[PDB]
């Protein structure tokens, strides 16, 4: 599959994170959600 | 035709409830059967019995273009279907046709060799 | 099976779909069901021909499978349509790719006679589009 | 054994391949079968019955492989309308998102429809398609477990092969 | 390196005599010349039956403990708790150490098969199992 | 199964229990008829296997018999004119002339 | 990862859980003919039709486990013998997988099992349903008639050779085999005396049907000499002849459908059979019917146009959906809401074998799974108040809560809830209509959904709602645990049923 | 019948047909005896009007035999009676009679509502008494009951083993031309 | 009929038909002559007698699970069921709870082995 | 069983499928078509005889039958 956006060049991304912003990434399930986690079965157990 | 405002005289003589000889009754509910009104069973076997008196009476009562129209309904279907078939025609979508792309082959149909 | 390798890839086996015309598809069809008949005997022969000098004990186990020889070239001559030659050695070049790949299919490596069907018709494809 | 229905249209036949003469009105069950039920019935009669059984499946996994690429493109979609505001949503979409969309659409993909109209060509080339990425897929060895049956010693060898193959075209010049 | 790594870990099975009944099931399997076709067969047919997993085990394991508890509920008089928890704890756990209806019988045939190719020091041994490595 | 003597000793018993039941008379009731009923029904469809056998054995040669008939009455049911025709003049002479040797 | 052993599993679990049924009719039978003289109940607690009752339904119950069993091992087998086809690209090999015959038992009738998700679909509907009916048929089976306990074990022996057998005659006498036993019900059975001409009418409509189809299945067979579905796809028909033989299994099949104009005798036995036959005979039969035609018309080349079959089709959907208003009694309004859904399920195999096959088979379930419920609903409504029609019950809601709410979650389930499966099965088939044709799709869906809707709604919140205040001294109790079982058991199936696998649809 | 180079492939049987009204004739004449010797089993002054088919009500083996015969008089398959029609029209097929075949559809299905009319006149409001009595009780006819317990076996179970009796009919019609 | 080895020598064709016209190796001669290219017959019987004892071992579980949850739980109405389970030992108020679910639960759990493939050898 | 021995196809079927076909092409197909081959298989015998002499008889050569 391809990008399906604007390309947009390093030096543009440079340019932003002088500007404070910060690029979006997904975020890693918590423990309490991740159901392959300790947390997880414990609270199960419980 | 429309039902009698007027007060009167309860049935004499109207279809009832009829059981099969050597019939096991119904005995749900600690087997208690009601009396039943004389026109309400009348209402019950009132439809299954009647019948058109002369013949052709079945257009002119009610309404003769209602039952013109409802007569020609299947007609009016299969022409609306073949304006459609027009208009799939002319657009190459799918018409009213038995596909057999399968050549024959059923749907999920296991075809397995013995040895 | 209808498929082309690609001359100029990026990667070993790339390939390309293609479509053969109809009167290809049409000439396959009729010999098919016009020549049928051979192919089955083919399958026969060569499983009678095993039962009988399939083992190397046996008289007749030099001799392979030359009697089904008259039916393959029967069955080439019914494909061809008596316009190529009265035996498979005769096959024009172009065909004899495929011709060599479905006597290996069908005598050396003993497939079932789908792929040697499948190689068989392939021969028959090279020769019409050779000569249409 | 095959046989036939009697005919009563009285409309003369010539063949020119045997050079005779036949009226349809009399005809034996091996005439009827040769000149009246000699035409097709399917996309590809060329093949064998084994060999179609694999096409007509063929087609149907690309009618279902389309809906899955117009599926697909509803999902990046939707993914673009969370990710990106309506301040520049329409511009990013138009860009090549949509061209897509529009190639994916009602002739192209049967979608929601009860049959897929295309012609025998068009199967054809949908059939090819399919064996193009099935090709693409197998060459890696992708196709096992999900889109295959292999036995342990299949999978072993098939693994020195994909493996032989990569380090093949690893040690390649690049284009 | 790891391929020369691969081919170590492969000889090294070969040595071996518990792997060496796998290393000859994977040789049968690719119907090389190296193994006749008659031992093929027989060989399929032995480690065919001796890797069956059947129901039997599973059936019988089910039985007995319904049938125990049948028994002590059915004959026993006024049955104590203690000792019948005591019985079914017995008796679970001697499923637990009872191996599952292995057999010895069909290991030594394929021993039979196998014993008549020097797989430890056969070449076209290796050259058949180098690329077949589950 | 296997066995047609079998088969009509089961068939024999059962008409026999049917029998029994139709009539609303008790079963074990004429005992002895169990087994007549038995024996009588093995011998005839063990016999009835045999001629079935046998009929189809002489119906196979009859058709044997019968395919020159049909040949010879679709020889003999050409339309007039259709004897020296070019699709039935070679088979007419095979059996006119070739097929004439009394 | 999908082995030999799952193939024979199938094919064994298939052919032996047909021996099993078998067997326990057969051992059921011998136990019910040579314990007694006559075969009438002895009216005693010491009796064989206790025994008969708990063979007969045990047989149902762990034979539709056994058959659950082996739909999966079906299902699993279709699915990866369809992808061994295509999964495989080299040219070299093609997938020739030879299976051997089982050594205990014998091939029924001489014919290789051949299974497909249709016929398992509808093997599951014959159990299910037959398990609902005989458990609403034991109040009716008494002295000198307990001899059809057995009818719904002979039913699902008929139709698991009918959905199994590759033989287009073995096909065609099992769908033909379906008529004595449903007469037998109808005319011993029934209590209601004016069952009798129900029954005849029944009988004469569907054989006519039976007929026709029987003209179209000799000329298949007289024209090209051989029984196998293969051997028709190595065969060509004429024009005139796939018209004719479109034509006649198209009304045979519509005669047992039913179809416009051919439901009088739907509805009359309906009306005057027993609620355990009403039961069986809507969930079931009519889905047979499909599934010959289905059989039959997609291994023969049609080249007409199936426009005249489609206005047919949709003009019996219209017919019996304007009917609903007008019917005061409840098993006769389930009657003409049976004969709408199994028109629409009958529109769908109008295109052949495209992809409108699929949202027939879910209708055909969901439509068997309602009626069952709807028809299980008015014996309910009939055993308690003694009465179907609108004008002498009403007020159930109020003395029979749990009748009450059943009555109005069955509504709710009717109306295309988008949780279950007629929503799904509504979807699949206007779609395809719709994109077919867009303006018959909306006549059917306005007349369908609103029209029909409307008065099947009136004739059942009617009857929920009110005051019932005559006859406080005879009035009854609320739902007993079977009744409320089967209830629950239909709402969960019709649920649930959606999360099926979306392989097969 | 076809030629091939001077050469006749047969693949008709000429016989086949006359094979096919004898069994017929015959599935008539067995299903004949087996509704009139259930008559002959009992009073035969009882049945003189359509109406009196009452009178079969009786002991569940009269009834069901009576009704039984009767669905294979109309040709409800798979009884005896079925099987005659079924082959007389995939012959008319075979033979490519369409107009035959309509013509016997029609009159199958106005027999088959003859025969099935007098199912309704079967339902009595109490059991009948039609046997004759001897000795001061009924005379049931041993005999006679195992008679139609071979005619009602061949009758319900006759489509499994019909291909024999077409196997002898087919056999004895083969004379005919030879 | 005429397709037979009689009257055919070597010496009227050619080596490259000779070539092409030989038999294989006696190892593929025998997998084609009994069909066992890719299974045995001994696999196939193997798996036949697997799926015969599987299906006994189902159809058993499943009745004897039915007959048992039946034959315990009907009883009479709730007062009378629970008097009956109360008055019972403790072996049979076991038995009366354990055996209805063991048999189908074994049966379910045999029908989930068969649909699964975790004896597939390729695995790390 | 002893009923269906006689013929690898069920007895309903053989009473029912095969209308107007000959009994020696349903029971014993292999003699039937070895029979309406006797004419063939002698232009075949000596299409071969003639093909070992070097003479490839063009007429003949589609009769190349096995059964
Ligand atoms: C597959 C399809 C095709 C069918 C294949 C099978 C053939 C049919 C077989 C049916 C019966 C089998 C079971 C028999 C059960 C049994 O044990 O019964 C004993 C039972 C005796 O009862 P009982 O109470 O013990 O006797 C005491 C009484 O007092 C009465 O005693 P009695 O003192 O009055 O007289 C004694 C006499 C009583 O028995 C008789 O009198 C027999 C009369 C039968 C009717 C006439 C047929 C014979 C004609 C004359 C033959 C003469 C031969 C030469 C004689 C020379 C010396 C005189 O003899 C006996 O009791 C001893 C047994 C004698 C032999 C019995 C069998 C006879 C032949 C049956 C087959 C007939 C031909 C069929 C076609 C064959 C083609 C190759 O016998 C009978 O009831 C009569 C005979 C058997 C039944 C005949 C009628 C058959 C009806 C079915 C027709 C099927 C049609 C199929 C086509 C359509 C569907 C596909
Ligand atoms: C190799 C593996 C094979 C595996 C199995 C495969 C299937 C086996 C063959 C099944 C063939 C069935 C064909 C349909 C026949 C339907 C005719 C009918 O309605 O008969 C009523 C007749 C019983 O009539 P009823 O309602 O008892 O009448 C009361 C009595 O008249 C008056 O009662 P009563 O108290 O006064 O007197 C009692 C006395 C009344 O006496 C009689 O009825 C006389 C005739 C029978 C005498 C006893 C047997 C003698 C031997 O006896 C009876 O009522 C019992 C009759 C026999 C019942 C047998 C039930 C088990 C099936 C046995 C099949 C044997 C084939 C040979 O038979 C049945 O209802 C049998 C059940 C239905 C068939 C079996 C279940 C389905 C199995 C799969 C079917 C697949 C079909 C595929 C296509 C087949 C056609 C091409
Ligand atoms: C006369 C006796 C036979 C029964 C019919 C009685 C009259 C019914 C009727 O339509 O009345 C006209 C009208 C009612 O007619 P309507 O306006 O309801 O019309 C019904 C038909 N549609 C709706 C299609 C237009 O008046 C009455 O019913 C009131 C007086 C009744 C007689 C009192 C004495
Ligand atoms: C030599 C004979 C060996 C077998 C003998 C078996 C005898 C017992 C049969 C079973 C039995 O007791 O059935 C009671 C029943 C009694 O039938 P019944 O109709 O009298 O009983 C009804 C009355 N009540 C309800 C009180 C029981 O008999 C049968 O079911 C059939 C009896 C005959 C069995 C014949 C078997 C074959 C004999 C072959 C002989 C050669
Ligand atoms: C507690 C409840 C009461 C007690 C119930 C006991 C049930 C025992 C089994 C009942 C068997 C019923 C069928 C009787 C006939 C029979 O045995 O048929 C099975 C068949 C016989 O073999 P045969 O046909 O001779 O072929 C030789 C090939 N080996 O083939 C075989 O024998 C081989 C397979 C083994 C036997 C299979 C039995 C299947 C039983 C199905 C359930 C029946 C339930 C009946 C009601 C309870
Ligand atoms: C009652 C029992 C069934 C009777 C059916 C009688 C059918 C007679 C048909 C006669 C005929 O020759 O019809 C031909 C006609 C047009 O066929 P056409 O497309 O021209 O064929 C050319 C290629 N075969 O064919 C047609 O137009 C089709 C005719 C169908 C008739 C209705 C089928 C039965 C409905 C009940
Ligand atoms: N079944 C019916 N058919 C026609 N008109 C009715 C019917 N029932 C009620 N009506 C009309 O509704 C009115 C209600 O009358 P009702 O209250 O039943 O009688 P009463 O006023 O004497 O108690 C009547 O005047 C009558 O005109």
């Amino acid at each position: 599959m391809q990008n399906a956006y604007p390309e947009i060049t390093d030096q543009h991304r440079e340019f932003l994170k002088k500007q404070g912003l910060k690029v979006y990434e997904p975020k890693p399930l918590p423990d309490q959600i991740n159901p392959f986690s300790k947390t997880y079965w414990i609270t199960n157990a419980f | 035709y429309m039902g009698n405002p007027a007060v009167q005289s309860p049935p004499k003589e109207f279809f009832n409830y009829h059981y099969v000889p050597d019939n096991y009754p119904d005995a749900l509910s600690g087997f208690r059967i009601a009396y039943r009104d004389p026109f309400e069973v009348q209402h019950v076997f009132a439809y299954e019995n009647w019948e058109y008196q002369y013949d052709g009476q079945w257009w002119s009562m009610g309404s003769l273009a209602c039952n013109v129209l409802f007569f020609c309904t299947p007609l009016f279907l299969y022409l609306i279907l073949q304006v459609e078939e027009l208009n799939s025609e002319k657009r190459g979508g799918t018409s009213n046709k038995f596909y057999h792309n399968n050549a024959g082959f059923f749907h999920f149909q296991i075809y397995d060799n013995k040895q | 099976m209808f498929l082309n390798p690609v001359k100029d890839s990026e990667f070993d086996d790339e390939v390309k779909g293609f479509v053969p015309s109809e009167g290809e598809v049409r000439f396959v069809a009729n010999k098919n069901k016009e020549c049928g008949y051979y192919l089955q005997g083919i399958e026969q022969c060569r499983r009678k021909m095993v039962q009988l000098a399939g083992d190397s004990s046996s008289q007749f186990h030099s001799l392979g499978f030359l009697p089904c020889k008259r039916l393959v070239d029967a069955h080439y001559r019914c494909m061809t349509d008596d316009k190529f030659g009265s035996t498979i050695e005769e096959v024009p070049e172009i065909g004899l790719d495929s011709a060599q790949k479905f006597f290996d299919c069908t005598f050396q490596q003993l497939k079932p006679m789908q792929s040697c069907r499948r190689f068989f018709d392939q021969v028959v494809r090279d020769v019409y589009r050779a000569n249409g | 054994a095959f046989g036939g229905f009697r005919q009563t249209d009285n409309s003369l036949i010539i063949d020119d391949r045997r050079k005779i003469i036949l009226n349809t009105r009399s005809l034996n069950d091996f005439q009827q079968k040769i000149y009246l039920r000699n035409f097709f019935t399917n996309y590809r009669p060329d093949l064998s019955s084994y060999d179609y059984f694999a096409f007509k499946e063929k087609l149907r996994i690309g009618e279902l492989f389309l809906n899955e690429y117009r599926k697909r493109i509803n999902n990046e979609v939707r993914r673009a309308a969370i990710l990106t505001p309506t301040s520049s949503l329409r511009e990013k979409m138009n860009h090549k998102i949509a061209d897509q969309i529009l190639d994916l659409s009602s002739p192209h993909v049967r979608g929601a429809h009860f049959q897929a109209v295309r012609s025998w060509t068009d199967a054809s080339k949908i059939v090819n398609y399919v064996e193009e990425k099935q090709t693409k897929i197998n060459k890696y060895g992708l196709q096992f477990p999900l889109l295959g049956n292999m036995t342990e010693e299949q999978c072993a060898s098939k693994e020195d092969e994909v493996y032989q193959r990569l380090l093949k075209e690893m040690q390649k010049p690049p284009k | 390196a790891s391929q020369l790594q691969r081919e170590q870990k492969l000889v090294q099975s070969l040595q071996q005599e518990s792997l060496q009944p796998h290393l000859f099931k994977i040789i049968v399997d690719s119907q090389s010349d190296l193994v006749c076709e008659a031992d093929r067969r027989e060989y399929i047919k032995h480690y065919t039956r001796a890797n069956e997993k059947s129901s039997t085990s599973q059936l019988l394991q089910v039985g007995a403990l319904l049938g125990y508890i049948y028994a002590v509920g059915r004959y026993v008089s006024n049955p104590s708790t203690r000792k019948f928890s005591y019985g079914l704890a017995a008796l679970l756990g001697s499923f637990s150490l009872l191996n599952p209806s292995k057999n010895l019988h069909h290991n030594h045939s394929l021993r039979e098969i196998y014993s008549k190719y020097n797989i430890s020091t056969n070449p076209q041994a290796l050259e058949i199992l180098k690329s077949r490595i589950y | 199964m296997s066995s047609m003597l079998i088969w009509g000793a089961c068939f024999g018993l059962f008409t026999r229990a049917a029998a029994c039941k139709a009539s609303m008379i008790p079963l074990t009731t004429s005992p002895w008829k169990y087994p007549k009923y038995m024996i009588v029904s093995a011998v005839t469809f063990y016999y009835f296997d045999w001629y079935r056998r046998m009929a189809l054995e002489q119906l196979c040669y009859n058709e044997e018999k019968l395919e020159r008939y049909q040949i010879r009455a679709k020889l003999q049911s050409l339309k007039i004119g259709e004897e020296l025709s070019d699709a039935y003049r070679e088979s007419f002479f095979e059996h006119a002339v070739q097929k004439n040797n009394i | 990862m999908f082995n030999l052993n799952t193939i024979y599993l199938s094919r064994i679990f298939i052919e032996f859980n047909f021996y099993f049924l078998f067997f326990l009719f057969l051992i059921s039978s011998i136990i019910f003919y040579f314990s007694k003289i006559i075969s009438i109940q002895n009216l005693n607690q010491n009796s064989v039709f206790n025994f008969l009752k708990l063979a007969n339904i045990f047989g149902i119950l762990i034979s539709f486990f056994i058959h659950i069993i082996s739909f999966w091992f079906y299902c699993i087998y279709s699915y990866n013998l369809s992808l061994n086809i295509f999964s495989d690209i080299n040219l070299y090999n093609s997938n020739s997988i030879e299976l051997l015959n089982n050594s205990l038992l014998p091939n029924y009738f001489k014919s290789n099992i051949t299974i497909d998700f249709f016929g398992l679909i509808l093997l599951t509907l014959a159990y299910i349903v037959g398990f609902v009916s005989i458990l609403a048929l034991d109040t009716r089976l008494y002295w000198k008639n307990i001899k059809y306990i057995f009818s719904f074990t002979i039913f699902l022996l008929i139709v698991y050779v009918y959905v199994t057998v590759s033989n287009i005659l073995l096909f065609f006498m099992c769908y033909e085999l379906l008529l004595i036993p449903s007469f037998l019900i109808v005319y011993f059975v029934s209590p209601s005396r004016r069952a009798i001409q129900a029954s005849l009418y029944f009988v004469i409509w569907t054989q006519l049907g039976s007929l026709l189809v029987l003209i179209a299945i000799s000329y298949i067979i007289s024209i090209t000499n051989t029984y196998e579905f293969n051997d028709l796809k190595y065969f060509n028909f004429t024009n005139s002849e796939s018209t004719i033989i479109i034509f006649l299994i198209f009304l045979g099949f519509g005669f047992k459908a039913p179809i416009w104009p051919f439901h009088y005798w739907l509805t009359k036995t309906h009306v005057e059979a027993p609620s355990g036959f009403s039961i069986y005979l809507s969930g079931f039969l009519v889905k047979t019917a499909l599934y010959g035609f289905y059989k039959f018309n997609t291994s023969i080349f049609i080249d007409i146009d199936s426009s005249i079959f489609i206005a047919i089709c949709i003009m019996g959907v219209v017919d019996s959906s304007l009917k609903m208003w007008g019917q005061t009694d409840l098993k006769k309004l389930v009657a003409y809401g049976t004969i709408q859904e199994m028109n629409i399920i009958y529109l769908a195999f109008c295109w052949g074998d495209s992809c409108a096959i699929l949202g027939g088979i879910l209708f055909s379930a969901t439509h068997a799974f309602l009626s069952a419920l709807m028809f299980f609903l008015v014996d309910c409504i009939y055993r308690r108040y003694h009465t179907r029609s609108l004008v002498e019950v009403n007020g159930i809601l109020h003395i029979t809560p749990n009748l009450g709410l059943s009555i109005l979650f069955m509504l709710v389930f009717f109306s295309g809830i988008p949780g279950t499966i007629k929503f799904i099965s509504e979807f699949y088939i206007f779609s395809g209509l719709l994109e077919a044709s867009p303006f018959i799709c909306f006549i059917l869906m306005l007349v369908a959904n609103v029209l029909g809707l409307i008065g099947f709604s009136k004739s059942w919140f009617n009857a929920t709602f009110g005051m019932p205040k005559k006859n406080t001294k005879y009035l009854p109790m609320d739902l007993s645990f079977k009744e409320s079982y089967i209830i629950l058991y239909c709402f969960f199936f019709l649920f649930i049923f959606s999360y099926f696998s979306s392989i097969f649809f | 019948m076809s030629i091939f180079s001077n050469i006749w492939i047969n693949n008709d049987l000429n016989s086949y047909g006359l094979s096919i009204l004898l069994l017929n004739i015959i599935n008539y004449l067995i299903v004949f005896m087996l509704i009139l010797s259930v008559i002959l089993l009992t009073n035969l002054s009882k049945f003189k009007s359509l109406n009196q088919f009452k009178e079969f009500n009786s002991y569940n083996f009269i009834l069901y035999s009576l009704i039984f015969s009767l669905l294979s008089m109309a040709g409800i398959p798979p009884l005896l009676g079925f099987t005659g029609k079924f082959l007389a029209i995939l012959y008319s097929s075979f033979k490519s009679q369409y107009l035959l075949i309509l013509f016997m559809t029609i009159l199958n299905i106005f027999g088959m509502y003859f025969y099935i009319q007098n199912l309704r006149f079967v339902v009595k409001k109490n059991k009948s008494s039609i046997l004759n009595y001897k000795n001061y009780y009924v005379n049931i006819n041993y005999s006679i009951t195992l008679n139609i317990i071979l005619l009602n076996f061949f009758n319900f179970f006759g489509i499994l083993f019909l291909s024999d009796l077409i196997i002898i009919l087919n056999y004895i019609s083969s004379y005919i031309y030879i | 009929m005429n397709i037979s080895y009689t009257g055919l020598k070597l010496e009227d064709y050619s080596d490259e038909v000779i070539r092409k016209y030989k038999f294989p190796n006696s190892n593929e001669l025998e997998r084609f002559l009994n069909r066992e290219q890719t299974l045995t017959v001994q696999q196939h019987k193997s798996a036949i007698k697997l799926a015969q004892q599987d299906f006994f071992a189902v159809a058993g579980l499943l009745s004897v699970g039915s007959l048992s949850y039946i034959f315990y739980n009907s009883v009479g109405g709730k007062v009378i069921r629970d008097r009956i389970r109360a008055s019972m030992p403790f072996p049979k108020r076991v038995l009366v709870q354990v055996l209805p679910f063991v048999a189908l639960g074994t049966a379910l759990i045999i029908s989930r082995r068969g649909i699964e493939g975790h004896n597939h050898g390729y695995k790390q | 069983g002893v009923w269906s021995n006689i013929h690898p196809t069920d007895k309903v079927t053989l009473s029912f499928a095969n209308i107007g076909r000959p009994f020696r092409l349903i029971y014993r197909p292999e003699i039937f078509l070895r029979d309406q081959q006797a004419k063939f298989i002698q232009l075949e015998k000596e299409h071969i005889e003639k093909s070992k002499k070097g003479e490839f008889v063009e007429t003949t050569s589609p009769l190349v039958l096995w059964n």
